[PDB]
């Protein structure tokens, strides 16, 4: 005679964020003379 | 069909004649059960125990 209360279900997923929106390279290479 | 028991109305009385004794000698009654189980509840061998009186015979 056990009473149960038939709350013992799951489900798991996962999420990340790991990196900047956005990346910046410069290529200045000329010299006001 | 004789006779309809249940929890609330538990006993009934019931007539076997001439037709039903087929072969002179034995009558065969088969049980018919509708239920619905409470909500959440486990357990096993429970037993159900039904009880025969006689009134009348001639
Ligand atoms: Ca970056
Ligand atoms: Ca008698």
């Amino acid at each position: 005679t056990t009473q149960s209360p038939l709350n013992s279900f799951y489900a798991t997923g996962t999420a990340q964020a790991v990196q900047e929106p956005i990346d910046v390279e410069s290529h200045l290479d000329n010299t006001i003379a | 069909t004789k006779a309809v028991l249940s929890l609330k109305k538990p006993s009934a009385v019931i007539i076997l004649d001439n037709d039903d004794y087929s072969s002179t000698n034995k009558i065969q009654l088969k049980v018919e059960a509708y239920y619905e189980a409470k909500e959440g509840m486990l357990f096993d061998s429970l037993p159900v125990i039904l009880n025969f009186q006689v009134l009348s015979v001639s």
